[PDB]
């Protein structure tokens, strides 16, 4: 965070909270994070005034985040078979959006990306991520 | 004071605004589902683009209409709803009025959509002609009278803007045995010696009189004799005029007219 805010001071198109109040909020973000940091490195307390005052909640709570994950085999003891169609039930550019519009590369961790990745100059992460990924085993591609 | 329907309208009118431009806003979060040949989405945006245009139209249209109020709202009418909580239990009006006007149109509704009925057969007074005759001549424009020189039959006759008077004589409840004429041609008043009949007209009225005929022999309902005569000289109204033609042009023949289903058209063709 303090990196993101020395490139912030050299640059102003910064990654800010999106809701409100965007053009100080990031003094006090990084205020109560650090408060938790010190109230928790060094066998501190868990989730009492702290907890109090970070109850406040200004209007600039953001929600609708990835959690990359995905679904598995439950063969738990006895039985689960399944066919070979009609399966039975059980990087932050979108990777989970509404519509399909690119060739919709898959995969197992977490990243569910684009396979050409549409851009120009970001290519450090491409290149970074062009063998299999983390644990990518099931790294894959689908239509549609 | 009709108003209402047009405020109502505008309720409408406004509502769908919104809910379009909702729909709109909620649409452009997202782009093609999946197009895979094209990019004609473009068509569904036109589309929404001229749904506002639309709306926009809508609202200038209903702003043009609606002029203004009435001053002293309400009429001073609940002003007993508007007195103090003393003499007010004054809900308990306005929910017996809409009460009220909620059964009277359910009632209407039900009556009107009953008139098919599943009756397989029906089976186990000189005062209230006067009545029905007063009753009948409140009505504007169509003046009718009665001097029964026959006996316990009626005979009356109608009489319109022109000179085409109508000469029905029947019982005492239904009717039954009428003829029509044109312009003082019957006379009727003292024809030769009294209010004669002679049953006769210049071959010219012969076809209305075939159709008033026939009427009387289709509005004929089983009870309801102020009912069947209010039918009947709704009937005898709808030829006031004898201009338009339609189904066809004002020149077929002598003339146009059979509406027995309360809509007129040319002759001849039913």
């Amino acid at each position: 965070m303090v990196v993101i805010r020395i490139w912030g001071l050299l640059k102003p198109s910064c990654l800010p909270v999106y809701t409100a109040t965007s053009d100080d909020s990031m003094s006090l973000l990084f205020r109560l994070l650090t408060k938790l940091w010190i109230c928790c490195r060094d066998e501190g307390p868990a989730s009492p005034a702290s907890d109090g005052l970070v109850s406040r909640l200004q209007p600039k709570q953001p929600l609708r985040l990835q959690f990359g994950r995905a679904p598995t085999l439950p063969g738990s003891a006895a039985t689960l078979q399944l066919d070979g169609l009609a399966r039975a039930p059980g990087l932050h550019l979108g990777a989970c959006p509404t519509e399909e519009c690119k060739a919709c590369t898959r995969c197992g961790c977490v990243t569910m990306l684009k396979s050409p990745n549409r851009t120009t100059a970001v290519k450090q992460w491409e290149q970074r991520w062009i063998k299999n990924c983390l644990a990518v085993e099931g790294r894959g591609p689908d239509a549609c | 004071s009709v108003n209402l329907e047009a405020f109502s309208q505008a309720i409408s009118a406004i509502q769908a605004l919104r809910s379009s431009v909702s729909r709109v806003f909620d649409c452009l979060k997202d782009g093609m589902r999946n197009k895979e040949t094209l990019e004609g989405r473009e068509k569904a945006f036109i589309a929404h683009f001229q749904d506002n245009l639309h709306s926009v139209n809508r609202d200038l249209n209903e702003l043009e209409r609606l002029s203004n109020l009435v001053g002293k709202p309400s009429e001073n009418h609940p002003l007993h709803n508007s007195g103090l909580l003393s003499l007010d239990p004054y809900s308990q009006l306005l929910q017996a009025y809409k009460w009220s006007n909620k059964l009277q149109y359910h009632a209407g509704l039900a009556s009107g959509l009953l008139n098919q009925q599943s009756l397989k057969r029906s089976a186990n007074p000189q005062y209230v002609d006067d009545v029905i005759s007063r009753i009948d001549r409140m009505f504007p424009e169509m003046s009718i009278h009665l001097s029964r020189p026959n006996g316990t039959s009626a005979m009356l006759l109608v009489t319109l803007g022109k000179v085409l008077k109508v000469i029905v004589v029947m019982r005492s409840l239904f009717i039954d045995r009428t003829i029509v004429k044109g312009y003082n041609e019957n006379v009727y008043t003292e024809d030769g010696k009294l209010d004669i009949w002679s049953k006769s007209n210049y071959q010219v009225f012969q076809k209305v009189t075939d159709h008033a005929t026939t009427a009387l022999l289709h509005y004929q309902l089983p009870q309801m004799p102020d009912v069947v005569v209010r039918s009947f000289m709704t009937w005898l109204r709808s030829y006031i005029k004898l201009f338009q033609a339609p189904c066809q042009r004002c020149g077929k023949f002598l003339q146009d007219g059979l509406p027995p289903t309360w809509r007129d058209f040319r002759t001849l063709e039913a």
